[PDB]
């Protein structure tokens, strides 16, 4: 609301941005770091001095290193009891989105324990408990079949912010159009 | 089991009860069989009259 | 937060929670006034156990028997008794492998059940086409400019 | 469900509007649509042309008669009591930015969110060619509502009196895909948003359907076996008809 | 219907003859008569009337989908109707009615196989 009109004073951008950065780390409430790219909290104002933390958050989520999570936080944000649990939630959501896109090319949604264990960098048992907490919330709407050791996943992913996704989509749109076209031909014939 | 209240079986070879129940579908052998019977009779009657 | 504990539940939660919190959770002060502190514990115990199984049927699709008892923190006999009571109540339906240590969360099928699912995907698809039509109409006008 | 029902009288009056106002060169012609739409089901029952004059290098210059809407509405009231203000009509063929400013004018004088009915008049669309939109908040933006025919038992007989599946369904679908494709190629030119999100989603939800069609076939096969029986029952009545005929024929020869 | 009274000035050849009508307008001016009807129309009006009967696509298809969901039941009731029909014809040994009932059942099956 703020950036088009109403309160475009730098003061107001700067306080609101600082609050945005602290809250994203504490929460896990809405998606990951795509929301931060699209709207400005480091390029209507400073790229440094507690917006350094943002660029590091992006590196940490993809990689999944605990050490990079430890180093980015400074005393004000860190002291708070809230953040650390919610760090693991953000890591699963992002990693999950990356594996799923990869496999998805027609309708594939099967990803193993082994793919998710690897991503998080946690053994299977920690992951078992962790996914079980995450499905509760409804950040996952697949289901975990314990003794198959496969996760059969029913889409939950947002799939948004495109650059890679558009190239792939274009490829798919064309293929579908061909498939339909043959059906259409047969009808036309009789 | 012979009365067929619950579909299990007894496994005499090892001493277990095993899940026989995953169900059948009704009303499709039965549906046909009825239709058939009436029709054959209706044809037969009509033929006598014709001739 | 206690009604929220039943939804996320892994059942290692509860005595830590029970013990930490009883301002009103073996107590009352404007209704019963208390019933009996030990007697309220009984009602609490059966509900948490019951609710941990209700959420597990939805979330899982296979679980081992060894793993289910571990969550409940009870003996295999006791998990078995709670499972029996719940399938009877008919809030959840499950199948039991006693010697091979699997609890399936499966219940009957017919092809027609999955027919409805096929025809739901068709239905999401037709509705998509109506949205698609209107969207194209909006998109074009912007293209021109 | 939210629904619009449109009289033929409305659309033929629109057909007449466009010639009767001599509006040419793909300019705008404007009138008022009338009915009852106090509810969320729009019933469009009547209409009138409104004097409209547009400039030939500005469509944000418009001349539209406010007094006429108000004054003609009073005459409408004295004639029938079903014929209230609900919206307006334009000759299309698309939405405009200038559509909003006129829509804003009608908003005061309506008792529901003002309906913009786009009547295409060129008759080079498929099916019912008219698309119905209602202004709501997004700025302000138009949103498609389902637009269908109307019936009155006399009126539908009169529509016919003047004039006297699978292949189509499928052809119209491919037609859609083709249009979706065109829009995407155009967007790709523009680039080098809502649309994209929609395309990805669709894709996710032929491929996914494949596995389930296999189950459908076993149930369909039972249905074909049923067909087989049905033909035989019908066949029985046909046979009977031939015998009755036969008896008559034989008797005819004899006399 | 379309009417006009006697009004003359061109209707003077109107209401082995001809004594009658001269005396008819001379004895009385203003008496009804009917007039002929024709309808002339315009091709854009004409095309609009026929495109009454993509919303179109959505609707036909919608019913097709929901028909397929419910067919498990639609199957059962039509065997029962059919079972009845066969029985009636036995007693019967009217004909039109028995045929029509069978014809409806057959029509419906074809449409149902077609749907998937």
């Amino acid at each position: 609301t703020l950036e088009p009109s109403t309160s475009i004073t730098l003061a107001e951008r700067q306080q609101l941005a600082y609050d945005l950065s602290i809250s994203a780390l504490l929460g896990d409430k809405i998606y990951n770091f795509g929301e931060l790219l699209h709207h400005p909290i480091m390029e209507t104002i400073v790229n440094d001095s507690n917006y350094d933390w943002l660029f590091q958050l992006l590196n940490a989520l993809t990689v999944g290193d605990f050490d990079k999570f430890d180093s980015l936080i400074k005393v004000q944000i860190s002291k708070i009891p809230i953040l650390a649990q919610h760090e693991s939630f953000l890591r699963q959501k992002i990693c999950l989105m990356t594996l799923i896109e990869t496999v998805f090319v027609k309708n594939i949604r099967m990803l193993s324990f082994e793919d998710i264990s690897k991503a998080t960098h946690l053994p299977k048992d920690n992951v078992e408990h962790l996914v079980m907490r995450a499905i509760s919330l409804g950040l996952l709407k697949g289901s975990i079949d314990q003794v198959n050791e496969l996760v059969t996943i029913s889409w939950v992913q947002p799939r948004i912010i495109s650059g890679d996704q558009i190239t792939k989509m274009k490829d798919r749109l064309v293929e579908w159009n061909d498939q339909v076209e043959k059906l259409g031909k047969k009808m036309e014939a009789r | 089991i012979l009365d067929k209240i619950f579909y299990g079986v007894l496994d005499q070879g090892n001493g277990w009860l095993y899940v026989y129940e995953t169900p059948n579908q009704d009303a499709t052998y039965d549906s046909a069989l009825e239709l058939v019977g009436q029709l054959n009779k209706v044809v037969d009657q009509l033929f006598e009259k014709a001739s | 937060s206690l009604v929220k504990l039943f939804t996320t539940n892994e059942l290692m939660r509860w005595p830590i929670v029970q013990k930490t919190y009883e301002p009103v959770l073996n107590e009352d002060d404007l209704a019963f006034g208390g019933e009996a502190n030990k007697h309220h514990w009984e009602d609490l115990q059966k509900r948490v156990i019951e609710h941990n199984l209700r959420v597990i049927s939805e979330y899982y699709s296979r679980i081992t028997l060894l793993r289910l008892n571990e969550l409940l923190d009870l003996t295999e006999s006791q998990t078995e008794t709670y499972i029996s009571d719940l399938v009877n109540q008919g809030i959840i339906y499950a199948k039991v492998n006693r010697p091979a240590k699997i609890v399936n969360f499966e219940k009957p099928k017919n092809s027609s059940q999955l027919l409805n699912e096929w025809s739901h995907n068709v239905d999401e698809l037709l509705e998509h086409i109506e949205t698609i039509g209107h969207l194209i109409t909006k998109e074009e006008i912007m293209h021109g400019l | 469900h939210e629904k619009v029902t449109i009289a033929p009288l409305v659309l033929l009056s629109a057909l007449d509007h466009y010639e009767r106002t001599q509006t040419k060169e793909n300019k705008r012609c404007v009138g008022v649509i009338l009915g009852d739409a106090n509810s969320s089901t729009i019933r469009v029952t009547n209409s009138f042309a409104l004097p409209f004059e547009e400039d030939e290098k500005n469509s944000d210059v418009w001349f539209l008669d406010h007094n006429y809407i108000e004054n003609m509405n009073e005459m409408c009231k004295k004639i029938n009591a079903k014929e209230k203000l609900i919206g307006w009509y334009h000759s299309g063929p698309k939405l405009r930015a200038s559509d909003l400013k006129i829509n804003e004018l009608f908003k005061k004088y309506t008792q529901n969110n003002p309906l913009l009915l786009i009547v295409d008049v060129k008759q080079q669309g498929v099916g019912l060619p008219t698309d119905a939109y209602v202004a709501i908040e997004q700025e302000k933006t138009f949103l498609h509502l389902p637009c269908t025919i109307e019936a009155e038992e006399a009126e539908e007989i009169g529509v016919e009196h003047l004039l006297r599946i699978r292949l189509t369904n499928q052809l119209k679908s491919l037609k859609g895909l083709q249009s979706k494709l065109k829009d995407v190629v155009e967007y790709l030119d523009k680039v080098i948003h809502t649309i994209l999100g929609k395309l990805q989603d669709v894709f996710n939800l032929n491929n996914l359907q494949k596995a389930l069609t296999v189950k459908t076939n076993d149930e369909l096969m039972v249905i074909y076996i049923s067909n087989l029986v049905r033909s035989i029952i019908a066949f029985d009545d046909l046979i009977e008809n031939k015998i009755q005929n036969k008896k008559i024929q034989e008797q005819r020869v004899k006399d | 219907d379309a009417f006009r009274l006697i009004d003359t000035g061109a209707l003077i050849n109107n209401l082995l003859n001809k004594a009658n009508i001269q005396a008819l307008i001379h004895g009385l001016n203003r008496h009804y008569y009917s007039l002929n009807i024709d309808y002339h129309k315009t091709a854009k009006e004409t095309k609009m009337l026929m495109n009454l009967h993509y919303e179109e696509k959505e609707e036909s298809n919608l019913a097709a989908t929901k028909s397929m969901v419910k067919i498990a039941e639609q199957y059962s009731k039509r065997i029962e109707e059919e079972k009845e029909l066969t029985e009636e014809e036995l007693k019967t040994r009217p004909k039109k009615h028995l045929s029509e009932t069978a014809d409806e059942t057959l029509e419906n099956n074809i449409v149902s196989v077609l749907t998937a």
